[PDB]
């Protein structure tokens, strides 16, 4: 249910519905507003489910900004898994 | 007579050697003789205080082991009491491995007693050392998994009793059951049936933001458990929150809110575990 009153019960629900999302747009938005109302905490380590390959994560996850990197991961491994 | 004795058995401990064997059949033959349960308690107690923490031993172990089980043979309340004080009170290493070797049905009940009475008094204090010489007795009590069951429902009986120390009660049952792993989980379950959630709720109503946090613990600890039967327990609880037959609706809003947060919690643990490591088995 919405507005919790907890932040880690609501960074919770955040988090269930960007993995639900499929709009790149949507999750950028949830993204984005998780990293402003949490610390600077990577957060694709959300979803162990997703996969990124080795080949490539060391350039993904080479990026200083952790939230455009986030965005990045999340983007790719869920149009991988789409694909 | 006595030092020699504690010494003798300090130096088979330390060094394995054979020049106390017949030291330990003489002080166990006047130990018998003697006849006196907190004679035999005092001589455990210097044995394990000192000689226990140096080096294992065999022959000095078998030697406290029969004094004590002679001190036990009578009743001797007052010596189990003191005896019981003094493994608290000199928790130095092997203590657990002193006071549990007694491996008798009394002695282990009166020490399982003992314990969570200590537990009680380290949570009403909330003194860090009380509850670490807590924690060593439940871990105690956990190795000598002989039988567990009716202590820990004579301490849920009392907890549900009372309303100002039931909530200190239920707080340190659940730290105890953190560590414990809830062994008997289908028990907890069960006894609860429909007087015991009015009692507790009666109870946590005087409790606050502390026992909101507790009780959030709790409820994170029991979905991380009841796998001896989990159906059971899910069922019991959905019964008491959605079709709303709990006895108490401040219960009934407790139990969704435990469910709500139980679900939350194993989506953290099943999603955000994380990718590398492997998953954590609930």
């Amino acid at each position: 249910y919405d507005i919790p009153a907890s932040a880690s019960v609501n960074i919770g629900q955040l988090e269930h519905q960007l993995i639900l999302s499929v709009d790149p747009w949507r999750i950028r938005q949830i993204l984005i507003e998780l990293h402003g109302m949490t610390s600077e905490r990577q957060f694709w380590t959300v979803s162990n489910k997703w996969e990124v390959p080795s080949v490539y994560s060391g350039v993904i996850l080479g990026i200083k900004d952790n939230l455009t990197r986030d965005l990045v991961y999340i983007l790719m491994a869920k149009g991988l898994h789409c694909s | 007579m006595d030092i020699y004795v504690q010494c003798l058995s300090a130096l088979i401990g330390s060094c394995p050697d054979a020049c106390v064997d017949a030291l330990l059949d003489t002080s166990v033959q006047h130990s018998p003789h003697f006849d006196w349960v907190v004679a035999h308690i005092g001589s455990s107690f210097p044995g394990t205080i000192i000689s226990r923490v140096l080096s294992c031993g065999l022959k000095d172990f078998c030697v406290h082991g029969g004094a004590g089980g002679g001190a036990g043979s009578s009743g001797g309340s007052s010596s189990q009491t003191p005896s019981t004080d003094p493994f608290p009170g000199s928790p130095a290493i092997p203590a657990e491995k002193r006071v549990p070797k007694i491996a008798s049905v009394v002695g282990i009940l009166g020490h399982l007693a003992s314990r969570h009475g200590d537990s009680i008094r380290r949570e009403l204090l909330r003194m860090f050392h009380d509850s670490l010489a807590g924690g060593s007795g439940g871990r105690s009590g956990d190795p000598s998994l002989q039988a567990t069951v009716p202590f820990l429902l004579q301490l849920a009986v009392m907890s549900p009793a009372l309303l100002g120390t039931v909530s200190g009660e239920l707080v340190d049952c659940l730290k105890p059951p953190a560590v414990l792993s809830q062994l008997q989980q289908h028990l907890q379950g069960f006894p609860r049936e429909e007087l015991d959630n009015m009692l507790n709720l009666a109870v946590h109503l005087v409790s606050q933001a502390s026992g909101a946090g507790a009780y959030r613990l709790l409820q994170f600890l029991v979905d991380t458990a009841m796998p001896a039967s989990v159906i059971t327990t899910q069922g019991l609880a959905v019964p008491d929150t959605v079709r709303e037959a709990c006895d108490r609706l401040i219960q009934l809003l407790l139990l969704h809110l435990q469910k709500l947060v139980h679900h939350r919690g194993g989506s953290p643990g099943e999603g955000v575990l994380g990718p590398p490591p492997p998953p954590r088995l609930v």
